[PDB]
RNA sequence: CUUUAAUGUUUGAUGUUCUAACGUUGACCCGUAAUCCGGGUUGCGGACAGUGUCUGGUGGGUAGUUUGACUGGGGCGGUCUCCUCCUAAAGAGUAACGGAGGAGCACGAAGGUUGGCUAAUCCUGGUCGGACAUCAGGAGGUUAGUGCAAUGGCAUAAGCCAGCUUGACUGCGAGCGUGACGGCGCGAGCAGGUGCGAAAGCAGGUCAUAGUGAUCCGGUGGUUCUGAAUGGAAGGGCCAUC
RNA sequence: AAUUCCUUGUCGGGUAAGUUCCGACCUGCACGAAUGGCGUAAUGAUGGCCAGGCUGUCUCCACCCGAGACUCAGUGAAAUUGAACUCGCUGUGAAGAUGCAGUGUACCCGCGGCAAGACGGAAAGACCCCGUGAACCUUUACUAUAGCUUGACACUGAACA
RNA sequence: GUUUAUUAAAAACACAGCACUGUGCAAACACGAAAGUGGACGUAUACGGUGUGACGCCUGCCCGGUGCCGGAAGGUUAAU
RNA sequence: UGUAACGGGGCUAAACCAUGCACCGAAGCUGCGGCAGCGACGCUUAUGCGUUGUUGGGUAGGGGAGCGUUCUGUAAGCCUG
RNA sequence: AGGACCGAACCGACUAAUGUUGAAAAAUUAGCGGAUGACUUGUGGCUGGGGGUGAAAGGCCAAUCAAACCGGGAGAUAGCU
RNA sequence: UUUUGUAUAAUGGGUCAGCGACUUAUAUUCUGUAGCAAGGUUAACCGAAUAGGGGAGCCGAAGGGAAACCGAGUCUUAACU
RNA sequence: CCAUAGGUUAAUGAGGCGAACCGGGGGAACUGAAACAUCUAAGUACCCCGAGGAAAAGAAAUCAACCGAGAUUCCCCCAG
């Protein structure tokens, strides 16, 4: 039969990097799907709608595994 | 002779200060239930033609 | 596509309308919220339907 | 006022009669020692036929055209837009008529908030309960569940229940992501009004990613905008929407 | 079977041998009754098959007679053609080489012949595909339209139920 | 008998016959923008169109679909 | 079609493995001579230049600078029996 | 008598060979069909291009025919060579 | 010439001589250059006429908004927030 | 019967040709829209009629805007 269909999307990842000085709201990691791969717990709390973790404050990206469950958080600190 | 202007252009674009021309935003006319508030409150404003299409637009209107 | 289109019209008596989807088989009633009118720039009744 | 076997007095369907327009490719006369055509006499038909304008039907008898693309040549078959996984090489992207599946919705609650709660499965005693209906106990730990495909999620639950409710508000929006563009997406925060909470606070739709269609043209509601001498209006514009 | 794919169906005849022929069977892919069905004397430069005669059609060619071809004298074209000092083989190579590489062979130049090659000449392939190409034809494609037809008004009037 | 005069002469076309159907004469039909003309100086034993194709024996069933013919009770329906 | 599956002759090393030195070998590099583009300094201006470093394969294409032909002014000038 | 039979003129064109830069832009040679008839032929006329005419092949209409020829729109258009 | 690629057995050309293909008009943008400098410049026409006149007009110095309107501000909006 | 129709004679004018321009009657298609039918091409090509040295048009039942201009024609702007 047939079976060649596919859909689209043209960004997956983080954009955020650790030493990425990010002001204002730049998307950290936007198409994560999901608030689970990545959470947002530095400056406040990002995931807004469709789970896309974004800075609240102008500042250095920060990749971190806190909690019981090794969940990996991304926190925006000051330059 | 003289050029003639696209005369839909001219219906659709409005030069600006510096140059460049100003156009209403698309998705605007019709079917506008299925549309978030903050989509149609972000095409409501008029928009600048964006460079790429700049060429086309100052080719259609010489007399802008 | 059995949901169809209604308004919501402002019981403040402006022209001043929303607009959303209801499916009439099973809400056959009219529904009634408490919606901005900005217009009147208060929170009033929104009831009535195309 | 609905009606009267003479009166103030119309409209429309067939039917009959008349002649006087019109027809006569009936007969006769003249122009004329002309099958034409006129004029005249008469007969027959007669407000019919036929013609003009408008109009419904029929109309390949003609006329102008259309009748897609991809494609391991073309045709047949299949596909064309959107979502999920793999291909895809640990950033993004990435092709094939590659391998698999779904969407063209639903929900005024299945949205918001507050308070509360935690599954699948297995082993046992008891009313048709039997292997599986409902209790009670133990093991187990998310093997469940998510309104619907798949993937990534989810216990602080986004999964289940209840109370109150309409933030499924209006105008904006620093800053980004993604596109060649049209566009699409995410967004703290500001103002005005709300809802739920004692409060911190949360809410600009649903766990996220499919559920869609530009422009033109036109319809509807609103509008201290315009309105081709002036006052209006028609029409146009702007906002919401179809 | 002008119709049967399977198929050279099967059976019989003809032949030493017959996918064609003739006569049947019916298992008619997919005959059939004025798109006419079946038959039919005569007719046919009609299609298929058989036989007698006849023969160079053939076994298998032989000889002869004429017109050319050959030589001489006179007149005198053509297609074609990038240039040529214009071999074979094997390999290579835009994938079938006169020209490239290796190798072999070959004194220079005519004349009569044959056509294996020069992907020979001729004709911007007609088959196939493509072009938002053309023409003509068809229809139950779309949009018109001549004609045919329906009614209203006018030409066109008067009485009576 | 005729035919693609220049690759097809045939089983093709035509044909006499047969049938269906139209046509009442200013006929149907055709050419024509119209006058007019052919049909025809004919008149249903005539003329046109269609299909079949001497002759012999025949031509069965189906009117659901599409045409054509007949009818106007009802529905729909134009200009006005 | 003809050796035709080292390019050939031919090779028992003129084959293969290991080590070493030498040489050949290109339009690469260097030497010598010449031309041109671009940049950086110095003497300072429609600046002549010098020093120095480097560059110069090119299709489509872009940029820059020119040769030659006919005609017009210069031209009743100049050349020319 | 006969769209009768055989067969010349006449009309045609079934087969073969030659010719295919031909003697010829369809013919020659040897046979072949009709040859009193729906025959054949001379002269003149008429029908004109979405038209005519056609015993029908899309045949023929001046060596041109699924729309003649000439002139014009016209340098149609050509995403092709 | 066309190509991924041609000695290609893909195209074209027998050869020579002559002719043969990016032009012209108007409008618009950009560059070089020249004049003038918040100004620049005229068209038709007049004119012994390349002079001179003619400033009709065109572009620029001001924008924002759909518009009225406002104006170094203006739109959006109750709100330069 | 009157008369008209008709006939004859005479006078005057016309006829036909010609390159362009002009007025009127009729009037395409190729093409462009990247197809095509509204549209375009274009009232162009072409055909026909008529006239003149020019033709046509022409003295407001015209514009304008509360101010005003004062027939027609042609050129430059307005203005793509």
């Amino acid at each position: 039969g047939g079976s060649t269909r596919n859909g689209r999307d043209s960004e997956a990842k983080r954009l955020g990097v650790k030493r990425f000085g990010g002001e204002s709201v730049l998307a950290g990691s936007i198409i994560v799907r999901q608030r689970g791969t990545k959470f947002h717990a530095g400056a406040n709390v990002g995931c807004g709608r469709d789970h896309t973790l974004f800075a609240k404050a102008d500042g250095k990206v920060k990749f971190e595994v806190k909690g019981p469950k090794n969940r990996k958080f991304i926190s925006i600190e000051a330059e | 002779p003289k050029i003639k202007t696209v005369r839909g252009a001219a219906k659709r674009f409005k030069k600006t200060g510096k140059g460049g021309f100003k156009h209403k935003h698309a998705n605007l006319r019709h079917i506008l239930t299925k549309k978030a508030t903050k989509r149609k409150r972000h095409l409501r404003p008029k928009a600048m033609v964006s460079k790429g299409d700049l060429g086309l637009v100052i080719a259609c209107l010489p007399y802008a | 596509g059995i949901r169809e289109k209604i308004k919501l019209v402002s019981s403040a008596g402006t022209g001043h309308f929303y607009t959303t989807t209801k499916n009439k088989r099973t809400k056959p009633e009219k529904l009634e919220l408490k919606k901005f009118d900005p217009v009147v720039r208060q929170h009033v009744i929104y009831k009535e339907a195309k």
